[PDB]
């Protein structure tokens, strides 16, 4: 997973 | 069942001592079919020396290549740069001297037999980076956040920007990176730009403002926007490089709030959206393929904000599955699956055999939960999480427990062979696993706190074990390596033995090959329909539009698929319904059986993308086929498409133009  | 199993295991492994692995110790695969095992160590002397060595035999024999990087020391932070595919590039960067400019890395092209040591002309403060087309190209920011670019596998670099706060490669050698403009990358969050360079360096262009981070996944770049006069931000999506932008279809979030990709493919993604208020909890969107309407997919969706804990999975062995955990109105956490890539989530089905644990209202009715990564960072006995491979069809291995909410009690291991349908117990306590050659060998070790030597193996997809007594001086058990891609028969435990006097780091490689010993042939696989639910029904294992056969390997087969061994399967397109289409933005599906309707009123979130939408994605019929979506022929729905953006803004009265 990839944060924003 | 496997017979003089002993023997044929017996002079097929390898055991390797290591003179010292003091300090962080890690492991690192370099390329495919190649056998090569870097394994690097670090550790101070507090009141800092690194050993490195290396297999070339899938860790049955290593060599201490120490002297190779002159006995210096490898900053652990940085880890090893391993290049793409089979390039066989490895980068490790060193600490130097106080009194020094740039700092050093060791550079090599040939799967670590040889280094070369490079003196650089900055500090680098990330990792190195390599550009997916072209191993030779990389990118690193420095301790003064500055982007550089080697063109030369790190050879010569140039800084080609100043300010650089974040940096990646996207397709066709381009660099997207933010910059920021006032002082530091945390006091110029929300105003930072986000810059384009197709040409390593030679132009750029500015392809976003007021940009608080930006992430890539599948065919879309993903950039959340701040809103000028305000504190919250948006998503805003491109699959353009950035030439052009929309805003994605889902609420605006707080400070501190998130979103995170949590799986993107060419068709779709799936966004979680974190529930205002620090909940540990939001939900779960799903994408169209433009990556810009998204529908609610799982509510309740367990994402912690310390450290950033989710259970989510995609089960990799059978298309359309994915499984994770929510929590319950109560706040006990279930674990559900989807088995259509997020159109309907479930329970997962309890095995037969089990029994309803304390967890459980009823002691006839209860379902299966998983152990995963949430489990794991709150200190239960849980050694892996959930396992499986694309090239193992079906199958999924994981600690779970029976009964309505995940249990503290020490967990049971449960395989599915079906994709996650159904399940049973596979073996009893915490264990250790790994699947090898596409599935024709399970491996399991027992996870205890006393020493083992013993490994527990099946054929039979986890049926039937048998186990192997691999040496005599049994070990603390730390970790099982084994090459990445399931395609090996050759698996490495790793351990210490302690006495009282000393210890010491032991690694025993087993190769299968003569328990396998012979390769597989047609007749070895059987037909399976994947997804079946009801063999009465035509239209059994459709899912998105599609059913698939596979052939897969007999249980009672004991064969080595083969490191060449592809996955055969063979499609049969079903018809389309209302199923396979989703709601366009501005309609949605009432109570039962899927027609599509006109909202009466558009509130929060959907108002918003009313007034910042772009035409083409307000003019709409109220349908949209699934994103990967197959089916061909039956339902088409022909309502007539409508501009949908003068419903609302027909509210609103308008300014000049
Ligand atoms: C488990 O580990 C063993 C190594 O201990 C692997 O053995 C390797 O097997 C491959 C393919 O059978 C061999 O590669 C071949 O090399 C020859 C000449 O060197 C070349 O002409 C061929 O085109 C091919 O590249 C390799 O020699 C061998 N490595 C060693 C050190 O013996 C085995 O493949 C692993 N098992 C699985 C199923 O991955
Ligand atoms: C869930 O995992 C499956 C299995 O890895 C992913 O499917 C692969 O996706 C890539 C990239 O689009 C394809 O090149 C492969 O052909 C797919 N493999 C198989 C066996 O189908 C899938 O995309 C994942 N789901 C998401 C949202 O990423």
């Amino acid at each position: 997973p990839y944060i924003l | 069942r496997v017979r003089d199993f002993v023997a044929k295991l017996a002079n097929n492994t390898h055991q390797h001592v290591f003179d010292d692995l003091r300090g962080s110790v890690s492991l690192s695969w370099v390329g495919d079919s190649t056998g090569v095992i870097l394994v690097l160590t670090t550790f101070h002397v507090p009141l800092g020396q690194s050993k490195l060595y290396r297999s070339e035999d899938y860790g049955k024999n290593f060599k201490d290549i120490t002297d190779l990087i002159n006995n210096t020391f490898i900053r652990t932070e940085f880890g090893m740069a391993i290049g793409p595919e089979n390039s066989g590039k490895v980068v490790l960067t060193a600490e130097v001297s106080g009194g020094s400019r740039g700092g050093r890395i060791f550079r090599s092209s040939d799967f670590a037999k040889n280094f070369v040591q490079t003196d650089l002309p900055f500090h680098p403060l990330t990792q190195m980076m390599y550009s997916p087309q072209n191993s030779d190209y990389l990118l690193a920011l420095s301790t003064e956040n500055g982007l550089w670019v080697s063109k030369n596998f790190g050879g010569k670099w140039e800084e080609i920007h100043k300010a650089v706060c974040l940096a990646k490669w996207g397709s066709d050698n381009t660099i997207f990176f933010t910059t920021y403009a006032n002082g530091s990358c945390k006091a110029d969050l929300g105003a930072l730009e986000l810059w384009r360079t197709s040409d390593l360096g030679k132009s750029f262009k500015t392809i976003g403002v007021k940009i608080y981070s930006f992430g890539l996944g599948g065919r879309f770049l993903f950039a959340s926007v701040m809103a000028d006069k305000d504190t919250t931000r948006r998503i805003h999506v491109s699959t353009d490089q950035g030439d052009t932008w929309s805003m994605a279809q889902l609420p605006s979030v707080g400070q501190e709030q998130f979103y995170s990709i949590l799986a993107a493919n060419d068709d779709m993604v799936f966004m979680h959206v974190d529930e205002p208020g620090d909940t540990g909890f939001g939900t779960i969107f799903t994408s169209d393929d433009r990556g810009i309407v998204y529908s609610k997919s799982l509510d309740r969706h367990l994402y912690t904000t310390t450290g950033g804990e989710t259970d989510f999975t995609n089960v990799t062995s059978l298309r359309g599955v994915y499984i994770t955990s929510v929590l319950s109105e109560d706040n006990s956490i279930q674990t559900m699956i989807t088995f259509d890539q997020g159109g309907r989530w479930t329970h997962l089905r309890k095995p037969e055999n089990s029994e309803c644990d304390a967890t459980a209202k009823n002691k006839n009715e209860c379902s299966l939960h998983i152990h995963a990564s949430y489990s794991i960072s709150q200190k239960l006995n849980v050694p892996m999480a959930p396992l499986s491979e694309p090239n193992a069809v079906g199958i999924v291995i994981a600690h779970g427990s029976v009964g309505d909410a995940i249990s503290v009690m020490v967990p049971d291991v449960y395989i599915s062979d079906d994709g996650g349908y159904s399940w049973t117990k596979m073996l009893e306590g915490p264990h250790y696993y790994t699947i090898l050659d596409s599935g024709g060998i399970i491996v399991a070790i027992e996870h205890s706190s006393r020493p083992i030597n013993v490994i527990k193996f099946s054929t039979d997809e986890g049926q039937c074990w048998q186990t192997y007594t691999f040496t005599r001086d049994p070990i603390y058990f730390t970790g099982l390596a084994s090459e990445p891609g399931a395609r090996s028969m050759n698996i490495s435990i790793w351990g210490f033995t302690e006495s009282f006097l000393t210890s010491q780091w032991v690694s025993y490689t087993i190769d299968f090959k003569d328990i396998l010993e012979r390769n597989c042939e047609e007749k070895d696989y059987t037909i399976w329909l994947a997804h079946s639910t009801d063999p009465e029904d035509y239209e059994d294992g459709c899912i998105l539009g599609y059913k698939e056969q596979f052939l897969r390997l007999r249980k009672s087969s004991m064969c080595q698929n083969g490191r060449d061994y592809v996955v055969t399967k063979q499609p049969s397109i079903c018809l389309c319904s209302l199923e396979d289409f989703l709601c366009d933005f501005g309609y949605y599906r009432p109570e039962n059986d899927s027609k599509c309707v006109e909202q009466p009123e558009l509130k929060g979130h959907d108002l918003e993308f009313c007034l910042y939408g772009r035409e083409e994605h307000l003019t709409t019929n109220g349908y949209r086929k699934i994103p990967g979506d197959k089916c061909q022929g039956g339902v088409n729905p022909v309502r007539e498409v409508k501009d949908l953006k003068k419903k609302c803004t027909s509210n609103f009265l308008s300014p000049e133009k």
